[PDB]
This record gives structure tokens, sequence and C-alpha cells, in this order.
């Protein structure tokens, strides 16, 4: 979908994210709902 | 319906899930994959 | 929360490595 700041890259339901952790020694996979936060330049408001 | 910001014309129609006496009528779909490798899933004998 | 700098102009150097079929690079 679209961000409230008219940007692109928001996923509106369950997302699968693959993250490397601990200096590239662990690979994790989270299937979680990704909610935007409301902080300045932090996925909230009209400035992003 | 306004999903995500897009217009979606939908339609919902209900039905009775179970009979009068209280027996739930299920539908079970079972898909079995026969592959060329070793067969893991087995019946318990 | 964190002010970052986004500038894709410096991120365009190519050094391409295309797929070589004779080595089976991406064959599953
Ligand atoms: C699938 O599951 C059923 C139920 O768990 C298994 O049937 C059970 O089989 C055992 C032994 O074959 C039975 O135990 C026997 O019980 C009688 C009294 O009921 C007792 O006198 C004997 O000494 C013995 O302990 C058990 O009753 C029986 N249960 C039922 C509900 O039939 C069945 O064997 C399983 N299939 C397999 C493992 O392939
Ligand atoms: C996707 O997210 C919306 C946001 O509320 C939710 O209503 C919907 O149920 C979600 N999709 C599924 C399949 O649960
Ligand atoms: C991303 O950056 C490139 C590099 O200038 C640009 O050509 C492209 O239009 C940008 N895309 C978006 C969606 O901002
Ligand atoms: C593919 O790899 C082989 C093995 O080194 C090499 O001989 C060949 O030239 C390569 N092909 C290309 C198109 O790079």
């Amino acid at each position: 979908g679209k961000f409230p700041s008219n940007k692109t890259g928001r996923y509106f339901n369950h997302t699968l994210v693959i993250l490397p952790e601990k200096c590239g020694t662990q690979i994790t996979a989270l299937y979680c709902v990704l909610q935007p936060k409301n902080q300045t330049n932090c996925t909230g408001h009209t400035t992003y | 319906y306004n999903f995500n910001g897009r217009i979606f014309y939908i339609g919902r129609k209900s039905y009775t899930p179970r009979t009068s006496e209280g027996s739930i009528q299920m539908v079970y779909v079972i898909t079995a994959n026969y592959a060329e490798g070793p067969n893991n899933v087995c019946p318990l004998k | 929360c964190i002010v970052v700098d986004m500038q894709p102009s410096y991120f365009q150097r190519d050094w391409p490595r295309p797929i070589n079929m004779s080595a089976a690079d991406g064959i599953i």
C-alpha cells in the first residue's frame, strides 16, 4: 500500500522478514504484522 | 469495500454450518504427494 | 526517530556479474 506520507513500501498484512543477526551468525525469520509507528521521520506523519 | 485504499465490490452469503440435532457437517480435503525421494509420512502399524 | 541520509546517486556503480550457465550458478 501507501504510507500516510504518500510513499511506497508499506505492507498491510502479515509479512515474512528475513534478518541476519549477531555479526552475520544468526538468520531469523519473523512472520509478524508490521505496524507503522507515529514518531517524527519514523514511519508516522506526513514527513518520512 | 475499501481495502487498503482500493474499491472492491464483494458479496457475503451465509449458510447453516450444522444440522438440527447438533452434528457439524465437515468437508475434509486430503492431498497426498508421492515424490521420488524417501517416503516419510506413514500409517502407524 | 533517527534522521538518515538517502542519496541513491552514489549507489549506481555496476560491476556486473551475469549468470553463467556452464557453472550452474543459480540451479536449485
Ligand atoms: C490406534 O489407536 C487405538 C486406540 O488408542 C488402538 O487401540 C487400542 O489397542 C490396545 C492394544 O492393541 C488396546 O489395549 C487393550 O485394552 C484391553 C481393554 O480394552 C485390555 O484388556 C488389553 O490388555 C489391552 O490393554 C486398547 O483397548 C485399544 N483401544 C481402542 C479404543 O481400540 C490401536 O491399537 C491403534 N492402532 C495402532 C497402534 O496401529
Ligand atoms: C489484513 O489486515 C486488515 C487490517 O485490519 C484486517 O482487517 C484483515 O483481516 C487482515 N487480513 C486477514 C486475512 O486477516
Ligand atoms: C530511486 O533512485 C534512482 C536514482 O536516482 C531514481 O532514478 C529513481 O527514480 C528513484 N525511485 C524512486 C521511487 O524514488
Ligand atoms: C563460465 O565458467 C566457465 C568455468 O570457468 C568458463 O570457462 C566460462 O568462460 C564461463 N562463461 C562465461 C560466459 O563467463
